[PDB]
DNA sequence: AATTCCCCCCCTTCGGTGCTTTGCACCGAAGGGGGGG
């Protein structure tokens, strides 16, 4: 039944008034479907009949739910939405079941018409009006308003949320004992004692629950492991995503491929050593959703080893606050990391992937931060504290890296791991000049208006080149010029350029770039043995990077 | 209660919490349940759109919580700040001070009612660990710790309880940024505590800085008997940098030595048209530029750079390459701990000298900053911060 | 050619912003997908 919750004072925003759209022209079952439901809510309260004197009017439709011979009625609410006030949601996030703790007894429960059972604002009633139509036009319609929360509306969910929490507010200060993860209307009631007393607090709070509306239909109580909660089956001692099932099919849409991506993320977060960077370039270009696509001998590849993986059963644990949480982080190459979470060895708490690329340059230590970053980030949502990481970088290529790098840099308590393929720094620039070396005094230029350039490499024992360039800015004919001095030398090399820009992508010591010139210059860069890479301002007399002003122009 | 008003056509902070460790949660379900009970904040539900961030900070050896609310977004469009707008009004000689004190007026602010029009901005959400329920959300009836309008409503109730202090002492400078007591003696440092308990006797019955050693940093040339070819290309371009922050450096005589196409590990042969013409210039860098004058109608811009071994350096400015002074912070293994540190150092040293918190510039990665620049914060204020990416060009200031 | 609403995540695309280097690198919002109620 409805509540006698205190309902929440909701307003329209200033100077907008409410939806007048109409009906569309709905099929037989969906109708019938309609008719049906709004009887019974009509016989409960709530829905009111209403008339002329009320002129608001928004489409309804009926979906099927989950479970099957059930259907659930939603208002396309989209212009009362945009002129409903700003509300501020509470959900901050999703409970993760590699956070709960080892509960001797659980049970979760399902509340019944969940938005159904909590009333809606007075004042806001005339807003959510709408029209069942009569089947075959013999009828004009039956004009309806809400009398409880609308499925479909933007303040729904929060109000709904707010309504639960106070309402379950007495019963946990009275037991402050009992574990209750509450998200919308699921609840999972986890505590000690012995099955007999759990059932005996499971009753009081059923009983609780009913004394303010909310009902919970025995259907959708579960007494037993294992426990459907949340997407996840947990058992007693483990736990494991609901069965996932990847697309099977011999032609690929781009749709039907980030239907596939998409299963493989979730999947990614008990299943070790998935990939999906391969799929994802698939999605770079297109145009049309319903365009075929054909995979490309690398996308294949990934998709066998993610559908060999899924093949294993693997199970999570639970969190034991008590123990030392750690986190180990593996390289997979082309910029993609693996972590997993845990607390003993071979039982993994969590796992996960990273593959994001930031920048248009970078190497593998800044990527690495970056997944410190994002375990660190997670693991506090998920258990309130940072994890001792096992990181495969040496911690004397951390210290090179930290105490001469131009950021301020941290990672918490971390201890080296020897696996493999390990983090390290390909190329070094040193900070002084190098005796005995060619200096070669580099400079490039380029019209801003034809786009052609010139490139100069003239040097101390005589040698020099002028090479041009077509369709090239100002700065790719400098790393041009670059390119070509690394080029034509010997092993031990001074470079000396007229720009920050060039110098600002080489120091920081990146190792893979989205352009194919600094990837030559990269490439170019680990080849030689010793690198010093000097500036100097342009146009200031400096005879030299002067003389191949000229000759680049 | 005082008509706290918006600026013309501002909405409200509208922030994400973000999320807390389990020690600042569990310390922090403790301070908002006692907090009320005595009536100060008071639970509110999702009807009201406005938020702001709110974490828990260890003081300085205090071993207890206290609890702080990101208040930077609501201080940029409450602008009602009328009421005595000064807020006591920078003392130019707080800086000439031997030693100032900094006291926490904290539970001062905490018995004015706050205006009820007003309560609604001043929301906050409390996060749930593994976000077993929704977070919880309040709304404060008294006045804020943290907001800009606090100290501006609460001025006339301080100047009353100091004016039985400060007239006995004429010679004590006491400022109030925002929710600690700048008194600033000029005696020992053995009586300098002494009058602090008076002072705080004096704030308990009507209910250690030292300005002395600050200076500005200016750029120093290298002192070196050989002269490299390399060496002089690298004071060219610092040179060439500081003509435009030191008008008057002339490179004529400097940059007639780089001609040609010779080497660069070669000792060159320094004249005495360069050696003239270094003596100059390092003259004009002995003295401090001047023709810079602070202008209250700017906000001020502090830079922070990393130079190794612990050791950082500062300039806050109002305009390019016009220093309104310069600094370098020693060290005190962490990164972000030293650079969190420098920042409070660096807008303590403002707040004395110019009374406002300059606009940071950040030498780190966003993702790394909001991480972990709450674990090491130990100020009631925070400053508005901005993250930058440069790579240090020439080595041009240390 | 079906039409809804909130939350978290990933992946790609496009426009705005800042510094100057009128191109180029970063960042955030919006589209798609997955999961939950
Ligand atoms: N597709 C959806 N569109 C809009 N609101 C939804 C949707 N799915 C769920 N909700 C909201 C409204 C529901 O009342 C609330 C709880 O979901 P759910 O438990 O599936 O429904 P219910 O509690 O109304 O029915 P049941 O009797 O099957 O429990 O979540
Ligand atoms: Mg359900
Ligand atoms: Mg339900």
């Amino acid at each position: 039944p409805i509540s006698p919750i205190e309902t929440v004072p909701v307003k329209l925003k200033p100077g907008m008034d409410g939806p007048k759209v109409k009906q569309w022209p709905l099929t037989e079952e969906k109708i019938k479907a309609l008719v049906e439901i709004c009887t019974e809510m009509e016989k409960e309260g709530k829905i009111s009949k209403i008339g002329p004197e009320n002129p608001y009017n928004t489409p309804v439709f009926a979906i099927k739910k989950k479970d099957s011979t059930k259907w659930r009625k939603l208002v396309d609410f989209r212009e009362l939405n945009k002129r409903t006030q700003d509300f501020w949601e509470v959900q901050l996030g999703i409970p993760h079941p590699a956070g709960l703790k080892k509960k001797k007894s659980v049970t979760v429960l399902d509340v019944g018409d969940a938005y159904f059972s909590v009333p809606l604002d007075e004042d806001f009633r005339k807003y959510t009006a709408f029209t069942i139509p009569s089947i075959n036009n013999e009828t004009p319609g039956i004009r309806y308003q809400y009398n409880v929360l609308p499925q479909g509306w933007k303040g729904s969910p929060a109000i709904f949320q707010s309504s639960m929490t106070k309402i379950l507010e007495p019963f946990k200060k009275q037991n402050p004992d009992i574990v209750i993860y509450q998200y919308m209307d699921d609840l999972y009631v986890g505590s000690d004692l012995e099955i007999g007393q759990h059932r005996t607090k499971i009753e009081e709070l059923r009983q609780h629950l009913l004394r303010w509306g909310l009902t919970t239909p025995d259907k959708k109580h579960q007494k037993e492991p294992p426990f459907l909660w949340m997407g996840y089956e947990l058992h007693p001692d483990k736990w494991t995503v609901q069965p996932i099932v990847l697309p099977e099919k011999d032609s690929w849409t781009v749709n039907d491929i980030q239907k596939l991506v998409g299963k493989l993320n979730w999947a990614s977060q008990i299943y070790p050593g998935i990939k999906v960077r391969q799929l994802s370039k698939l999605l770079r270009g297109t145009k049309a959703l319903t365009e075929v696509i054909p995979l490309t001998e690398e996308a294949e590849l990934e998709l066998a080893e993610n559908r060999e993986i899924l093949k294993e059963p693997v199970h999570g644990v639970y969190y034991d606050p008590s123990k030392d949480l750690i986190a180990e982080i593996q390289k997979q190459g082309q910029g993609q990391w693996t972590y997993q979470i845990y607390q003993e060895p071979f039982k993994n708490l969590k796992t996960g992937k990273y593959a994001r690329m930031r920048g248009a340059h970078t190497n593998d230590v800044k990527q690495l931060t970056e997944a410190v970053q994002k375990i660190t980030t997670e693991s506090i949502v998920i258990w309130g504290k940072t994890p001792k990481f096992k990181l495969p970088i040496q911690k004397e290529t951390w210290e090179t890296w930290w105490t001469e790098y131009w950021q301020a840099t941290w990672i918490p308590e971390w201890e080296f791991v020897n696996t493999p393929p390990l983090v390290k720094l390909w190329y070094q620039l040193e900070k002084e000049p190098i005796v005995g070396a060619e200096t070669f005094y580099v400079d490039g230029a380029a019209n801003r208006e034809t786009k052609l350039g010139k490139a100069g490499y003239v040097t101390n024992k005589g040698r020099q080149k002028v090479v041009p360039l077509t369709n090239t800015t100002n700065q790719k004919t400098e790393l041009q010029a670059i390119y070509l001095a690394l080029q034509d030398s010997g092993l031990e090399v001074n470079i000396v350029t007229n720009s920050q820009y060039a110098l600002g992508i080489i120091q920081a010591q990146p190792d893979k770039s989205e352009s194919e010139l600094v990837n030559q210059i990269i490439e170019q860069l680990i080849k030689k043995e010793k690198v010093y890479l000097a500036w100097v301002p342009a146009h200031k007399g400096i005879g030299g990077n002067e003389q191949v002003d000229k000759l680049v122009s | 209660t005082v008509p706290v008003k918006l600026k013309p056509g501002m909405d409200g902070p509208k922030v994400k919490q973000w999320p807390l460790t389990e020690e600042k949660i569990k310390a922090l379900v403790e301070i908002c349940t006692e907090m009320e009970k005595e009536g100060k904040i008071s639970k509110i539900g999702p009807e009201n759109p406005y938020n702001t961030p709110v974490f828990a900070i260890k003081k300085k050896d205090s071993t207890k919580w206290r609890k702080l609310v990101d208040f930077r977004e609501l201080n940029k469009r409450t602008q009602d700040f009328w009421e005595v707008q000064l807020g006591i009004p920078h003392p130019a000689g707080l800086k000439k001070k031997k030693s100032v004190t900094v006291l926490d007026v904290g539970d001062a602010y905490f018995s004015v009612p706050l205006d009820e029009d007003f309560r609604k901005y001043t929301a906050f959400t409390i996060p749930s660990i593994n976000n077993e329920t929704p977070g919880i959300r309040y709304q404060y009836n008294v006045l804020p710790q943290g907001w800009k309008g606090s100290p501006a409503i609460f001025q006339s109730s301080m100047t009353k309880i100091l004016e039985p202090f400060k007239k006995q002492n004429p010679d004590i400078v006491i400022y109030q940024y925002m929710d600690d007591l700048y008194v600033g003696s000029d005696l020992e440092i053995g009586q300098h505590r002494t009058k602090i308990e008076e002072l705080r006797q004096h704030l308990l019955r009507w209910g250690e800085l030292h300005p002395d050693k600050w200076t500005v940093q200016p750029i120093v040339l290298p002192e070196k008997d050989s002269w490299t070819v390399n060496d002089i290309q690298k004071l060219v371009g610092k040179l060439n940098w500081a003509s435009q922050i030191y008008p008057g450096i002339k490179v004529r005589q400097l940059c007639k030595l780089l001609r040609g196409t010779k080497a660069l590990t070669e000792v060159i042969p320094l004249t005495e048209e360069a050696e003239l013409e270094l003596a100059e210039n390092r003259e004009i860098l002995k003295e401090p530029v001047h023709g810079v004058y602070y202008d209250p109608s700017k906000d001020l811009i502090a830079e922070i750079q990393k130079q190794g071994q612990g050791q950082w350096t500062y300039q806050i400015y109002q305009e390019p390459f016009k220093n309104l002074k310069t600094g370098k912070y020693a060290r005190m293994t962490n990164d972000v701990k030293q650079l969190t540190e420098a920042v409070q150092k660096i807008t303590t040293e403002s707040i004395v000298i110019w009374g406002k918190t300059p606009k940071f510039k950040l030498p780190i990665q966003k993702e790394t900053w909001e991480t972990w620049w709450t674990e090491y914060w130990q100020a009631t204020w925070i400053p508005e911060w901005e993250f930058v990416n440069t790579p240090p060009l020439v080595k041009l200031w240390y």
